[PDB]
C-alpha cells in the first residue's frame, strides 16, 4: 500500500 | 480551525435534480481531496468517491457512477455534489469529509445535508381523538412531510406526555400519535386538547379529546 | 456484503472493556495497515478515533485503542461509559485511492435494568368512523433494552396487511417506546369479534385487545 505519510491529492502527471 | 458547513435539508421529487454544497475555511482547500459519504435510513456508512482538489478529477465509487457529480470552486474553496435521476432510494444523509493523508483520512466532516425524495406532495393532518390513571392522546393522521409538533393545553399539560415519531407509510404519507396519562378522577373536570403544529402546510389543529 | 465484516452488535455495562472486531474479506486491503475507526453519535458527523491501526489523534480519548491480529483488526474502548453508546465503522484502504466502511457496529451502554412494555391499545374513534376509515393506534412505552416486535389478530387470526410499525425510540424518561398502526376499513373493523395488538420484548409477550 502507499506510503501512509503520503497525500493522494496530488497530479499524477 | 477547519471547518466543513453542508447547505441545508432537501426535499425532492422522483426524477429531479439536486446540488449539495460543501464550504470549507481554516485549510488549503487545494492540498487536501474532499471525499463524500453517505448514509441511508437504518444503514451504514457508504464511501461515494472523491475529487482531486488539485487536478479537479473525479473518481466514483461502483454504484455512484452514472449520476453523480463532484466539482468544486476555488473561489469560494466550496465542493459540491449533483445528483440527478434522483429516486426514493437516495433518501439519504449526504457528508463531506476531507482526506489529510493515506494514513489519516476523513479525519474533519460536514454535518451532513439530509435529501429525501418522496413522490407525495405536502398535505395537511387530519387530527383524531384517542378517547380515554387514564391514558388519552391524539392521532395525528396522513401529513406530508414531516415535522409535526404536538403540545397539551398550550403547553401546561407536559408530565406524563410522548409524541412518538411518525411511521411512513406505503402512500408516502406519515402518521404519529401523542398520548398524555392522567388522573382518572379528572375526566369530567378537566378539559384536555392536544395542539397539532403542521408547518409545512401553515395548518394547525386543536382537537378536544373527551371521554367515550 | 462489505469488505469489512464487523458485528452488528455489541454491548456492554458501565465500566466494562468490550472489542469490537473488523475483518477483511478480500486482499484489496494489501497489507492492511491503513485501518481506520470512527464513532458516530445521531444528529453528529462521525469523529476520526483511530488511525494506522493503533494511532490515536488528539481529542479521542485514551480509553480506545485499535490493534490487529492477521486480517482482523480491533477496537477495543476500555472503562465504558453511558456516552460511547453510538455507531463505530472501521475502514481501509482499498487501492487505487479508493477507500471502503465496515457494515457498522452499535454499541449499547447497559446503564439501565431490563423493564416490560407497557402496552395501550385505542381502538378507531367515532370521528374516524364517521369519515370512513379505521385506524388500531397500539402505543408501546417504558421498555428496555429497545426492540420489540409487534403482531396483530383478528379475533385469532394474524394480519400482516396494513400494518405500519416505528423503530423504538428514546424516551424523556431514558427507556425506549415505539407505536404499531394497523389500518382497517369500517367493514373490517366491525367485522370481527375483536382485534388485539401483541408486543414481543426479550422473548414474552403482552397482548391488548380492543372489541367494537
Amino acid at each position: 500500500n502507499p506510503d501512509p505519510n503520503a497525500n493522494p491529492n496530488v497530479d499524477p502527471n | 480551525q477547519v471547518q466543513l458547513v453542508q447547505s441545508g435539508s432537501e426535499l425532492k421529487k422522483p426524477g429531479a435534480s439536486v446540488k449539495v454544497s460543501c464550504k470549507t475555511s481554516g485549510y488549503t482547500f487545494t492540498t487536501y481531496a474532499m471525499n463524500w459519504v453517505r448514509q441511508a435510513p437504518g444503514q451504514g456508512l457508504e464511501w461515494m468517491g472523491w475529487i482531486n482538489t488539485n487536478t479537479g478529477n473525479p473518481t466514483y465509487a461502483p454504484g455512484f457512477t452514472g449520476r453523480f457529480v463532484f466539482s468544486f470552486d476555488t473561489s469560494v474553496s466550496t465542493a459540491y455534489l449533483q445528483i440527478s435521476s434522483l429516486k426514493a432510494e437516495d433518501t439519504a444523509v449526504y457528508y463531506c469529509a476531507r482526506v489529510y493523508s493515506y494514513g489519516v483520512p476523513f479525519d474533519y466532516w460536514g454535518q451532513g445535508t439530509l435529501v429525501t425524495v418522496s413522490s407525495a406532495s405536502t398535505k395537511g393532518p387530519s387530527v383524531f381523538p384517542l378517547a380515554p390513571t387514564a391514558a388519552l392522546g391524539c392521532l395525528v393522521k396522513d401529513y406530508f412531510p414531516e415535522p409535526v409538533t404536538v403540545s397539551w393545553n398550550s403547553g401546561a399539560l407536559t408530565s406524563g406526555v410522548h409524541t412518538f415519531p411518525a411511521v411512513l407509510q406505503s402512500s408516502g404519507l406519515y402518521s404519529l400519535s401523542s398520548v398524555v396519562t392522567v388522573p382518572s378522577s379528572s375526566l369530567g373536570t378537566q378539559t384536555y386538547i392536544c395542539n397539532v403544529n403542521h408547518k409545512p402546510s401553515n395548518t394547525k389543529v386543536d382537537k378536544k379529546v373527551e371521554p367515550k | 456484503q462489505s469488505v469489512l465484516t464487523q458485528p452488528a452488535s455489541v454491548s456492554g455495562s458501565p465500566g466494562q472493556s468490550i472489542t469490537i472486531s473488523c475483518t477483511a474479506t478480500s486482499s484489496n486491503v494489501g497489507s492492511f495497515n491503513l485501518v481506520s475507526w470512527y464513532q458516530h453519535h445521531p444528529g453528529k458527523a462521525p469523529k476520526l478515533i483511530i488511525h494506522e491501526v493503533s494511532k490515536r489523534p488528539s481529542g479521542a480519548s485514551n480509553r480506545f485503542s485499535g490493534s490487529k491480529s492477521g486480517n482482523t483488526a480491533s477496537l477495543t474502548i476500555s472503562g465504558l461509559q453511558a456516552e460511547d453508546e453510538a455507531d463505530y465503522y472501521c475502514c481501509s484502504y482499498v487501492g487505487s485511492d479508493t477507500w471502503v466502511f465496515g457494515g457498522g457496529t452499535k454499541l449499547t451502554v447497559l446503564g439501565q435494568p431490563k423493564a416490560a412494555p407497557s402496552v395501550t391499545l385505542f381502538p378507531p374513534s367515532s370521528e374516524e368512523l364517521q369519515a370512513n376509515k379505521a385506524t388500531l393506534v397500539c402505543l408501546i412505552s417504558d421498555f428496555y433494552p429497545g426492540a420489540v416486535t409487534v403482531a396483530w389478530k383478528a379475533d385469532s387470526s394474524p394480519v400482516k396487511a396494513g400494518v405500519e410499525t416505528t423503530t423504538p425510540s428514546k424516551q424523556s424518561n431514558n427507556k425506549y417506546a415505539a407505536s404499531s398502526y394497523l389500518s382497517l376499513t369500517p367493514e373490517q373493523w366491525k367485522s370481527h369479534r375483536s382485534y388485539s395488538c401483541q408486543v414481543t420484548h426479550e422473548g414474552s409477550t403482552v397482548e391488548k385487545t380492543v372489541a367494537p
